[PDB]
Protein backbone atom coordinates (compact mmCIF):
# COMPACT_ATOMS: atom_id res chain seq x y z
CA UNK A 1 0.00 0.00 0.00
CA UNK A 2 0.95 3.54 -0.34
CA UNK A 3 2.15 6.29 1.90
CA UNK A 4 -0.50 8.26 3.85
CA UNK A 5 -0.71 10.73 6.78
CA UNK B 1 -22.11 11.41 26.14
CA UNK B 2 -20.35 8.88 28.27
CA UNK B 3 -17.50 11.42 28.66
CA UNK B 4 -19.90 14.29 29.64
CA UNK B 5 -18.86 14.54 33.14
CA UNK B 6 -15.49 14.61 32.71
CA UNK B 7 -13.21 17.88 32.34
CA UNK B 8 -12.18 19.01 29.19
CA UNK B 9 -8.46 18.97 30.74
CA UNK B 10 -8.28 15.70 32.35
CA UNK B 11 -10.25 14.02 28.62
CA UNK B 12 -6.96 15.36 26.82
CA UNK B 13 -4.52 14.62 29.86
CA UNK B 14 -5.95 11.23 29.66
CA UNK B 15 -5.86 10.82 25.72
CA UNK B 16 -1.98 11.34 26.15
CA UNK B 17 -1.85 8.91 28.86
CA UNK B 18 -3.91 6.08 26.26
CA UNK B 19 -1.36 6.93 23.34
CA UNK B 20 1.59 5.99 25.79
CA UNK B 21 -0.01 2.69 26.48
CA UNK B 22 -1.04 2.10 22.87
CA UNK B 23 -4.94 2.35 24.15
CA UNK B 24 -6.07 4.08 20.67
CA UNK B 25 -10.04 3.32 21.17
CA UNK B 26 -9.83 4.87 24.73
CA UNK B 27 -8.20 8.06 23.32
CA UNK B 28 -10.38 8.47 19.96
CA UNK B 29 -12.93 7.97 22.83
CA UNK B 30 -11.76 10.97 25.11
CA UNK B 31 -10.81 13.01 22.12
CA UNK B 32 -14.35 12.68 21.36
CA UNK B 33 -15.48 13.60 24.51
CA UNK B 34 -13.27 16.48 24.28
CA UNK B 35 -14.35 17.43 21.08
CA UNK B 36 -17.96 17.52 22.75
CA UNK B 37 -17.37 20.39 24.96
CA UNK B 38 -17.78 22.38 22.24
CA UNK B 39 -14.84 24.92 22.49
CA UNK B 40 -12.30 24.92 19.08
CA UNK B 41 -9.12 22.73 19.38
CA UNK B 42 -5.49 23.86 19.72
CA UNK B 43 -2.83 22.25 17.49
CA UNK B 44 -1.88 19.86 19.81
CA UNK B 45 -5.31 19.03 20.65
CA UNK B 46 -6.24 18.22 16.57
CA UNK B 47 -3.10 16.52 16.56
CA UNK B 48 -4.28 14.27 19.32
CA UNK B 49 -7.89 13.83 17.91
CA UNK B 50 -6.09 12.40 14.25
CA UNK B 51 -3.72 10.09 15.57
CA UNK B 52 -6.40 8.23 17.69
CA UNK B 53 -8.98 7.79 14.69
CA UNK B 54 -6.15 7.50 12.54
CA UNK B 55 -4.93 3.87 14.88
CA UNK B 56 -8.27 3.03 14.98
CA UNK B 57 -9.46 2.82 11.43
CA UNK B 58 -6.04 1.66 10.31
CA UNK B 59 -6.06 -1.51 12.53
CA UNK B 60 -9.83 -2.42 11.03
CA UNK B 61 -8.82 -1.46 7.67
CA UNK B 62 -5.80 -3.80 7.66
CA UNK B 63 -8.50 -6.34 9.40
CA UNK B 64 -10.97 -5.47 6.02
CA UNK B 65 -8.21 -6.71 3.88
CA UNK B 66 -7.55 -9.56 5.10
CA UNK B 67 -10.86 -10.79 5.41
CA UNK B 68 -11.90 -9.48 1.97
CA UNK B 69 -9.00 -11.34 0.64
CA UNK B 70 -9.98 -14.49 2.35
CA UNK B 71 -13.64 -14.17 0.67
CA UNK B 72 -12.41 -13.29 -2.68
CA UNK B 73 -10.40 -16.80 -2.50
CA UNK B 74 -13.43 -18.85 -1.58
CA UNK B 75 -15.24 -17.12 -4.50
CA UNK B 76 -13.07 -18.33 -6.84
CA UNK B 77 -13.21 -21.25 -8.98
CA UNK B 78 -12.43 -24.94 -7.91
CA UNK B 79 -12.62 -23.16 -4.02
CA UNK B 80 -15.13 -25.17 -1.49
CA UNK B 81 -18.66 -24.00 -0.35
CA UNK B 82 -17.77 -22.74 3.27
CA UNK B 83 -21.10 -20.83 4.34
CA UNK B 84 -21.72 -17.33 4.68
CA UNK B 85 -19.32 -16.98 8.21
CA UNK B 86 -16.73 -15.33 5.85
CA UNK B 87 -19.20 -13.15 4.51
CA UNK B 88 -20.82 -12.35 7.64
CA UNK B 89 -17.52 -11.51 9.78
CA UNK B 90 -16.29 -9.33 6.56
CA UNK B 91 -19.50 -7.46 7.10
CA UNK B 92 -18.86 -7.02 10.91
CA UNK B 93 -16.19 -5.45 10.64
CA UNK B 94 -17.39 -3.25 7.76
CA UNK B 95 -19.83 -1.97 9.73
CA UNK B 96 -18.09 -0.73 12.55
CA UNK B 97 -15.09 0.63 10.47
CA UNK B 98 -18.21 2.77 8.75
CA UNK B 99 -19.38 3.69 12.09
CA UNK B 100 -15.47 5.19 13.19
CA UNK B 101 -15.81 6.98 10.00
CA UNK B 102 -19.00 8.53 10.41
CA UNK B 103 -18.39 9.32 14.28
CA UNK B 104 -15.29 11.05 12.99
CA UNK B 105 -17.43 12.70 10.02
CA UNK B 106 -19.91 13.33 12.31
CA UNK B 107 -17.46 15.32 14.94
CA UNK B 108 -15.90 17.76 11.59
CA UNK B 109 -19.93 18.55 10.61
CA UNK B 110 -21.43 18.82 14.38
CA UNK B 111 -19.11 21.55 14.75
CA UNK B 112 -15.49 21.61 13.90
CA UNK B 113 -15.30 22.83 10.25
CA UNK B 114 -17.56 25.72 10.72
CA UNK B 115 -15.56 26.85 13.59
CA UNK B 116 -12.57 26.40 11.64
CA UNK B 117 -11.54 29.84 10.44
CA UNK B 118 -7.45 29.80 10.70
CA UNK B 119 -5.74 27.81 7.77
CA UNK B 120 -3.74 25.45 9.56
CA UNK B 121 -7.28 24.80 11.61
CA UNK B 122 -9.57 24.12 8.27
CA UNK B 123 -6.62 22.88 6.20
CA UNK B 124 -6.18 19.84 9.02
CA UNK B 125 -10.01 19.00 9.22
CA UNK B 126 -10.93 19.33 5.48
CA UNK B 127 -8.15 16.78 4.74
CA UNK B 128 -9.69 14.44 7.84
CA UNK B 129 -12.76 14.80 6.31
CA UNK B 130 -11.32 13.42 2.95
CA UNK B 131 -9.43 10.91 4.33
CA UNK B 132 -12.55 9.62 6.30
CA UNK B 133 -14.73 9.58 3.30
CA UNK B 134 -11.88 7.87 1.62
CA UNK B 135 -12.31 4.99 4.09
CA UNK B 136 -15.77 4.77 3.38
CA UNK B 137 -14.98 4.53 -0.19
CA UNK B 138 -12.50 1.93 -0.37
CA UNK B 139 -15.25 -0.64 1.52
CA UNK B 140 -18.13 1.03 -1.09
CA UNK B 141 -19.46 -1.46 -3.52
CA UNK B 142 -23.54 0.00 -3.63
CA UNK B 143 -25.45 2.75 -5.50
CA UNK B 144 -23.55 5.57 -3.10
CA UNK B 145 -20.44 4.60 -3.88
CA UNK B 146 -19.75 7.45 -6.12
CA UNK B 147 -21.51 9.93 -4.24
CA UNK B 148 -19.13 9.04 -1.43
CA UNK B 149 -16.24 9.66 -4.02
CA UNK B 150 -17.45 12.89 -5.08
CA UNK B 151 -17.03 13.74 -1.09
CA UNK B 152 -13.91 13.05 -0.58
CA UNK B 153 -12.61 14.97 -3.55
CA UNK B 154 -14.56 17.33 -2.88
CA UNK B 155 -13.86 17.68 1.14
CA UNK B 156 -9.53 17.62 -0.43
CA UNK B 157 -10.09 19.64 -2.77
CA UNK B 158 -11.29 22.56 -0.82
CA UNK B 159 -8.47 21.84 1.97
CA UNK B 160 -6.23 22.24 -1.23
CA UNK B 161 -7.46 25.29 -2.41
CA UNK B 162 -6.94 27.15 1.07
CA UNK B 163 -3.34 25.49 1.32
CA UNK B 164 -2.14 26.43 -1.95
CA UNK B 165 -3.39 30.41 -0.77
CA UNK B 166 -2.63 30.97 2.39
CA UNK B 167 0.49 27.58 3.35
CA UNK B 168 3.86 27.80 2.37
CA UNK B 169 4.70 24.90 -0.10
CA UNK B 170 7.16 23.08 3.18
CA UNK B 171 4.10 23.18 5.51
CA UNK B 172 3.78 19.73 6.89
CA UNK B 173 -0.24 20.10 6.41
CA UNK B 174 0.07 20.90 3.28
CA UNK B 175 2.00 18.13 2.37
CA UNK B 176 0.26 15.88 3.92
CA UNK B 177 -2.61 16.62 2.58
CA UNK B 178 -1.12 16.58 -0.93
CA UNK B 179 0.27 12.86 -0.38
CA UNK B 180 -2.91 11.80 0.50
CA UNK B 181 -5.18 13.28 -1.98
CA UNK B 182 -2.36 11.93 -4.55
CA UNK B 183 -3.38 8.22 -3.08
CA UNK B 184 -7.17 9.34 -3.51
CA UNK B 185 -6.45 9.88 -7.11
CA UNK B 186 -4.05 6.48 -7.50
CA UNK B 187 -6.15 4.12 -5.75
CA UNK B 188 -10.02 5.41 -5.61
CA UNK B 189 -10.32 7.59 -8.54
CA UNK B 190 -8.62 5.39 -11.29
CA UNK B 191 -6.30 8.41 -12.08
CA UNK B 192 -2.84 7.15 -11.70
CA UNK B 193 -1.78 9.89 -13.98
CA UNK B 194 -3.41 12.64 -11.71
CA UNK B 195 -1.78 10.65 -8.61
CA UNK B 196 1.80 11.05 -9.73
CA UNK B 197 1.64 14.96 -11.26
CA UNK B 198 0.62 16.10 -7.79
CA UNK B 199 3.02 13.99 -6.22
CA UNK B 200 5.93 15.51 -8.13
CA UNK B 201 4.41 18.61 -8.40
CA UNK B 202 3.96 18.87 -4.83
CA UNK B 203 7.63 17.21 -4.13
CA UNK B 204 9.51 20.48 -6.30
CA UNK B 205 7.59 22.86 -5.27
CA UNK B 206 8.66 21.99 -1.37
CA UNK B 207 12.49 21.66 -2.30
CA UNK B 208 12.01 24.98 -3.92
CA UNK B 209 11.09 26.50 -0.47
CA UNK B 210 13.36 24.74 2.07
CA UNK B 211 15.87 27.26 1.64
CA UNK B 212 13.66 29.12 4.03
CA UNK B 213 13.38 26.96 6.92
CA UNK B 214 14.96 25.92 10.23
CA UNK B 215 16.94 22.63 11.15
CA UNK B 216 13.46 21.41 12.63
CA UNK B 217 11.53 22.79 10.39
CA UNK B 218 13.30 21.33 7.37
CA UNK B 219 13.57 18.00 9.03
CA UNK B 220 9.67 17.97 9.37
CA UNK B 221 9.47 19.03 5.62
CA UNK B 222 11.41 16.50 4.31
CA UNK B 223 10.38 13.70 6.24
CA UNK B 224 6.81 13.80 4.22
CA UNK B 225 8.59 14.74 0.80
CA UNK B 226 10.20 11.13 1.32
CA UNK B 227 6.89 9.37 1.59
CA UNK B 228 6.31 11.36 -1.91
CA UNK B 229 9.32 10.42 -3.27
CA UNK B 230 8.35 6.44 -1.75
CA UNK B 231 4.99 6.42 -3.49
CA UNK B 232 6.38 8.15 -6.99
CA UNK B 233 8.76 5.20 -6.47
CA UNK B 234 6.09 2.51 -5.90
CA UNK B 235 4.48 4.40 -9.07
CA UNK B 236 7.00 4.47 -12.16
CA UNK C 1 -25.31 -14.55 25.44
CA UNK C 2 -24.44 -12.51 22.62
CA UNK C 3 -23.07 -15.38 20.76
CA UNK C 4 -26.47 -17.75 21.70
CA UNK C 5 -27.89 -17.47 18.37
CA UNK C 6 -24.86 -18.64 16.32
CA UNK C 7 -23.99 -22.03 15.38
CA UNK C 8 -20.82 -23.86 17.42
CA UNK C 9 -18.89 -24.38 14.25
CA UNK C 10 -20.16 -20.82 12.57
CA UNK C 11 -18.30 -19.41 15.88
CA UNK C 12 -15.04 -21.64 15.96
CA UNK C 13 -14.74 -20.68 11.99
CA UNK C 14 -15.01 -16.88 13.32
CA UNK C 15 -12.72 -17.14 15.97
CA UNK C 16 -9.98 -18.40 12.82
CA UNK C 17 -11.12 -15.76 10.50
CA UNK C 18 -10.57 -13.17 13.69
CA UNK C 19 -6.87 -14.67 14.68
CA UNK C 20 -5.85 -13.97 10.71
CA UNK C 21 -7.05 -10.35 11.20
CA UNK C 22 -5.49 -10.26 14.30
CA UNK C 23 -9.12 -8.98 15.54
CA UNK C 24 -8.42 -10.74 19.37
CA UNK C 25 -11.10 -9.64 21.34
CA UNK C 26 -13.48 -10.43 18.54
CA UNK C 27 -11.70 -14.44 18.71
CA UNK C 28 -11.98 -14.07 22.01
CA UNK C 29 -15.99 -13.40 22.06
CA UNK C 30 -16.21 -15.95 19.43
CA UNK C 31 -14.49 -18.46 21.69
CA UNK C 32 -16.77 -17.65 24.68
CA UNK C 33 -20.15 -17.93 22.56
CA UNK C 34 -18.39 -21.89 21.63
CA UNK C 35 -17.63 -22.70 25.23
CA UNK C 36 -21.43 -21.88 26.35
CA UNK C 37 -22.88 -24.03 23.89
CA UNK C 38 -21.57 -26.27 26.50
CA UNK C 39 -19.81 -28.93 24.33
CA UNK C 40 -16.35 -30.25 25.55
CA UNK C 41 -13.52 -28.31 23.63
CA UNK C 42 -11.09 -30.30 21.23
CA UNK C 43 -7.10 -29.69 21.38
CA UNK C 44 -7.82 -27.28 18.57
CA UNK C 45 -10.50 -25.68 20.28
CA UNK C 46 -9.06 -25.20 23.84
CA UNK C 47 -5.64 -23.48 21.97
CA UNK C 48 -8.42 -20.91 20.06
CA UNK C 49 -9.36 -20.01 23.46
CA UNK C 50 -6.23 -19.72 24.93
CA UNK C 51 -4.78 -17.59 22.02
CA UNK C 52 -7.44 -14.66 22.27
CA UNK C 53 -7.57 -14.42 25.89
CA UNK C 54 -3.84 -14.49 26.38
CA UNK C 55 -3.61 -11.64 23.39
CA UNK C 56 -5.96 -9.45 24.98
CA UNK C 57 -4.77 -9.58 28.28
CA UNK C 58 -1.52 -9.40 27.43
CA UNK C 59 -2.36 -5.57 25.94
CA UNK C 60 -3.97 -5.31 28.99
CA UNK C 61 -1.01 -5.90 30.97
CA UNK C 62 1.29 -3.71 28.84
CA UNK C 63 -1.24 -0.61 29.11
CA UNK C 64 -1.12 -1.37 32.99
CA UNK C 65 2.71 -1.55 33.61
CA UNK C 66 2.85 1.72 31.46
CA UNK C 67 0.16 3.52 33.42
CA UNK C 68 1.70 2.05 36.79
CA UNK C 69 5.09 3.20 36.05
CA UNK C 70 3.86 6.80 35.34
CA UNK C 71 1.65 6.51 38.59
CA UNK C 72 4.97 5.54 40.48
CA UNK C 73 6.64 8.37 38.88
CA UNK C 74 4.09 10.80 39.97
CA UNK C 75 4.08 9.87 43.35
CA UNK C 76 8.48 10.20 43.80
CA UNK C 77 9.83 13.67 45.67
CA UNK C 78 10.11 16.67 43.34
CA UNK C 79 7.18 15.42 41.17
CA UNK C 80 4.45 18.07 40.65
CA UNK C 81 1.23 17.39 41.24
CA UNK C 82 -0.69 16.33 38.43
CA UNK C 83 -4.50 15.65 39.83
CA UNK C 84 -6.45 11.98 40.03
CA UNK C 85 -6.34 11.51 36.08
CA UNK C 86 -3.27 9.38 36.25
CA UNK C 87 -4.64 6.78 38.87
CA UNK C 88 -8.54 6.85 37.66
CA UNK C 89 -6.98 5.73 34.55
CA UNK C 90 -4.89 3.36 35.48
CA UNK C 91 -7.74 1.79 37.69
CA UNK C 92 -9.88 1.96 34.38
CA UNK C 93 -7.36 -0.22 33.15
CA UNK C 94 -6.99 -2.45 35.75
CA UNK C 95 -10.63 -2.75 36.30
CA UNK C 96 -10.90 -3.44 32.49
CA UNK C 97 -7.99 -6.31 32.85
CA UNK C 98 -10.20 -7.98 36.38
CA UNK C 99 -12.93 -8.44 34.25
CA UNK C 100 -11.68 -10.20 31.42
CA UNK C 101 -9.47 -12.51 33.76
CA UNK C 102 -12.81 -13.02 35.57
CA UNK C 103 -14.86 -13.99 32.57
CA UNK C 104 -12.00 -16.30 31.86
CA UNK C 105 -12.01 -18.41 35.02
CA UNK C 106 -15.81 -18.35 34.85
CA UNK C 107 -15.72 -20.24 31.72
CA UNK C 108 -13.14 -22.56 33.28
CA UNK C 109 -15.43 -22.96 36.75
CA UNK C 110 -18.73 -23.21 34.85
CA UNK C 111 -17.82 -25.61 33.44
CA UNK C 112 -14.80 -26.73 31.55
CA UNK C 113 -12.58 -28.21 34.18
CA UNK C 114 -15.31 -30.42 35.75
CA UNK C 115 -15.71 -31.47 32.53
CA UNK C 116 -12.24 -32.65 31.43
CA UNK C 117 -11.42 -35.77 32.52
CA UNK C 118 -7.82 -36.36 29.95
CA UNK C 119 -4.75 -35.76 31.33
CA UNK C 120 -3.97 -32.82 28.05
CA UNK C 121 -7.46 -31.37 29.14
CA UNK C 122 -7.43 -31.17 32.75
CA UNK C 123 -3.67 -29.86 33.00
CA UNK C 124 -4.34 -27.16 30.35
CA UNK C 125 -7.42 -25.89 31.59
CA UNK C 126 -5.87 -25.75 35.43
CA UNK C 127 -2.91 -24.12 33.71
CA UNK C 128 -5.07 -21.52 32.46
CA UNK C 129 -6.51 -20.55 35.85
CA UNK C 130 -3.10 -20.45 37.48
CA UNK C 131 -2.17 -17.99 34.66
CA UNK C 132 -5.43 -16.05 35.10
CA UNK C 133 -4.97 -15.97 38.76
CA UNK C 134 -1.22 -14.86 38.42
CA UNK C 135 -2.71 -11.90 36.38
CA UNK C 136 -4.73 -10.95 39.08
CA UNK C 137 -2.28 -11.10 41.48
CA UNK C 138 -0.39 -8.89 39.50
CA UNK C 139 -2.75 -5.99 39.91
CA UNK C 140 -3.68 -6.77 43.32
CA UNK C 141 -3.12 -4.44 46.31
CA UNK C 142 -5.83 -5.21 48.88
CA UNK C 143 -6.54 -7.68 51.48
CA UNK C 144 -7.42 -10.49 49.15
CA UNK C 145 -4.30 -10.40 47.76
CA UNK C 146 -2.74 -13.54 49.91
CA UNK C 147 -5.80 -15.16 48.79
CA UNK C 148 -5.39 -14.62 44.70
CA UNK C 149 -1.72 -15.94 44.96
CA UNK C 150 -2.81 -18.74 46.38
CA UNK C 151 -5.50 -19.81 44.17
CA UNK C 152 -3.01 -19.43 41.30
CA UNK C 153 -0.47 -21.65 43.21
CA UNK C 154 -3.37 -24.02 43.85
CA UNK C 155 -4.52 -24.29 40.55
CA UNK C 156 -0.59 -24.67 38.98
CA UNK C 157 0.24 -27.63 42.07
CA UNK C 158 -2.87 -29.35 40.48
CA UNK C 159 -2.05 -28.83 37.13
CA UNK C 160 1.63 -30.10 38.21
CA UNK C 161 0.82 -33.41 40.19
CA UNK C 162 -1.52 -34.53 37.29
CA UNK C 163 1.19 -33.67 34.58
CA UNK C 164 4.23 -35.71 36.48
CA UNK C 165 1.73 -39.06 36.97
CA UNK C 166 -0.17 -38.71 33.13
CA UNK C 167 2.03 -36.74 30.61
CA UNK C 168 6.14 -37.26 29.70
CA UNK C 169 8.55 -34.96 30.47
CA UNK C 170 8.50 -33.38 26.65
CA UNK C 171 4.66 -32.87 26.66
CA UNK C 172 4.77 -29.26 25.64
CA UNK C 173 1.30 -28.64 27.84
CA UNK C 174 3.68 -30.03 30.47
CA UNK C 175 6.33 -28.40 29.26
CA UNK C 176 4.64 -24.71 29.49
CA UNK C 177 2.94 -25.29 32.89
CA UNK C 178 6.27 -25.66 34.04
CA UNK C 179 7.74 -22.37 32.89
CA UNK C 180 4.78 -20.63 34.00
CA UNK C 181 4.74 -21.82 37.42
CA UNK C 182 8.34 -21.00 37.61
CA UNK C 183 7.30 -17.43 36.48
CA UNK C 184 5.02 -17.27 39.03
CA UNK C 185 8.05 -18.42 42.00
CA UNK C 186 9.64 -15.83 40.92
CA UNK C 187 7.33 -12.93 39.95
CA UNK C 188 4.89 -13.45 42.37
CA UNK C 189 5.40 -15.83 45.50
CA UNK C 190 8.54 -13.83 45.58
CA UNK C 191 10.06 -17.60 45.37
CA UNK C 192 13.30 -17.44 43.33
CA UNK C 193 14.94 -20.25 44.22
CA UNK C 194 12.19 -22.09 43.34
CA UNK C 195 11.51 -20.80 40.24
CA UNK C 196 15.03 -21.43 39.01
CA UNK C 197 15.21 -24.92 41.05
CA UNK C 198 11.71 -25.80 38.87
CA UNK C 199 12.63 -24.44 35.27
CA UNK C 200 16.47 -26.16 35.70
CA UNK C 201 14.73 -29.82 36.61
CA UNK C 202 11.99 -29.36 33.92
CA UNK C 203 14.64 -28.51 31.42
CA UNK C 204 17.46 -31.56 32.06
CA UNK C 205 14.15 -34.24 32.68
CA UNK C 206 12.87 -32.85 29.37
CA UNK C 207 16.61 -33.03 27.46
CA UNK C 208 16.73 -36.83 29.10
CA UNK C 209 12.97 -37.27 27.38
CA UNK C 210 13.89 -36.19 23.61
CA UNK C 211 15.51 -39.06 22.73
CA UNK C 212 12.10 -41.04 21.96
CA UNK C 213 10.44 -38.16 19.79
CA UNK C 214 9.71 -38.07 16.36
CA UNK C 215 11.42 -34.93 14.06
CA UNK C 216 8.22 -32.67 14.50
CA UNK C 217 7.80 -33.30 18.41
CA UNK C 218 11.48 -32.65 18.97
CA UNK C 219 11.13 -29.32 17.82
CA UNK C 220 7.69 -28.32 19.71
CA UNK C 221 9.71 -29.43 22.99
CA UNK C 222 12.77 -27.63 22.25
CA UNK C 223 11.15 -24.71 21.79
CA UNK C 224 9.60 -24.77 25.07
CA UNK C 225 13.07 -25.73 26.73
CA UNK C 226 14.63 -22.85 25.08
CA UNK C 227 12.39 -20.27 26.72
CA UNK C 228 13.08 -22.11 30.19
CA UNK C 229 16.66 -21.55 29.30
CA UNK C 230 16.19 -18.46 28.63
CA UNK C 231 14.31 -17.66 32.19
CA UNK C 232 17.24 -19.26 33.78
CA UNK C 233 19.78 -17.20 32.33
CA UNK C 234 17.63 -14.03 32.98
CA UNK C 235 17.78 -15.42 36.28
CA UNK C 236 21.38 -16.55 37.12
CA UNK D 1 9.94 -9.86 31.66
CA UNK D 2 10.28 -13.59 31.84
CA UNK D 3 8.63 -15.92 28.98
CA UNK D 4 5.79 -17.54 29.44
CA UNK D 5 3.18 -19.01 27.23
C1 LIG E 1 -0.86 22.14 13.96
C2 LIG E 1 -0.49 20.99 13.03
O1 LIG E 1 -1.35 20.24 12.56
N1 LIG E 1 0.81 20.74 12.86
C3 LIG E 1 1.37 19.52 12.39
C4 LIG E 1 2.50 19.46 11.59
C5 LIG E 1 2.98 18.23 11.16
C6 LIG E 1 2.37 17.02 11.47
C7 LIG E 1 2.99 15.77 10.97
N2 LIG E 1 4.36 15.65 11.00
C8 LIG E 1 4.67 14.43 10.53
C9 LIG E 1 5.92 13.80 10.34
C10 LIG E 1 5.95 12.54 9.83
C11 LIG E 1 4.76 11.86 9.51
C12 LIG E 1 3.56 12.46 9.69
N3 LIG E 1 3.52 13.73 10.21
C13 LIG E 1 2.43 14.57 10.48
N4 LIG E 1 1.14 14.17 10.24
C14 LIG E 1 0.23 14.94 9.50
C15 LIG E 1 -1.09 15.07 9.94
C16 LIG E 1 -1.64 14.30 11.22
C17 LIG E 1 -1.92 15.90 9.19
C18 LIG E 1 -1.48 16.57 8.07
C19 LIG E 1 -0.19 16.43 7.63
C20 LIG E 1 0.65 15.65 8.37
CL1 LIG E 1 2.26 15.51 7.80
C21 LIG E 1 1.25 17.09 12.30
C22 LIG E 1 0.75 18.31 12.74
C1 LIG F 1 -3.80 -30.16 22.78
C2 LIG F 1 -2.72 -29.18 23.20
O1 LIG F 1 -2.93 -28.31 24.04
N1 LIG F 1 -1.57 -29.21 22.51
C3 LIG F 1 -0.61 -28.16 22.46
C4 LIG F 1 0.76 -28.39 22.39
C5 LIG F 1 1.64 -27.32 22.34
C6 LIG F 1 1.23 -25.99 22.39
C7 LIG F 1 2.26 -24.93 22.32
N2 LIG F 1 3.32 -25.08 21.44
C8 LIG F 1 4.08 -23.99 21.53
C9 LIG F 1 5.28 -23.64 20.87
C10 LIG F 1 5.87 -22.45 21.16
C11 LIG F 1 5.30 -21.57 22.10
C12 LIG F 1 4.15 -21.90 22.74
N3 LIG F 1 3.55 -23.09 22.44
C13 LIG F 1 2.38 -23.68 22.95
N4 LIG F 1 1.62 -23.04 23.91
C14 LIG F 1 1.22 -23.67 25.11
C15 LIG F 1 -0.08 -23.49 25.57
C16 LIG F 1 -1.13 -22.54 24.85
C17 LIG F 1 -0.42 -24.19 26.73
C18 LIG F 1 0.46 -25.01 27.40
C19 LIG F 1 1.75 -25.16 26.94
C20 LIG F 1 2.10 -24.52 25.79
CL1 LIG F 1 3.71 -24.75 25.24
C21 LIG F 1 -0.15 -25.77 22.43
C22 LIG F 1 -1.05 -26.83 22.48
CA1 LIG G 1 -15.19 22.34 32.89
CA1 LIG H 1 -21.72 -3.64 4.06
CA1 LIG I 1 -12.73 29.87 15.03
CA1 LIG J 1 -26.39 -26.12 16.69
CA1 LIG K 1 -8.43 -1.45 41.54
CA1 LIG L 1 -15.08 -35.23 29.76
CL1 LIG M 1 -20.02 -12.12 12.43
CL1 LIG N 1 -10.55 7.08 33.32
Amino acid sequence: FPATV
Amino acid sequence: GAMGSMERASLIQKAKLAEQAERYEDMAAFMKGAVEKGEELSCEERNLLSVAYKNVVGGQRAAWRVLSSIEQKSNEEGSEEKGPEVREYREKVETELQGVCDTVLGLLDSHLIKEAGDAESRVFYLKMKGDYYRYLAEVATGDDKKRIIDSARSAYQEAMDISKKEMPPTNPIRLGLALNFSVFHYEIANSPEEAISLAKTTFDEAMADLHTLSEDSYKDSTLIMQLLRDNLTLWT
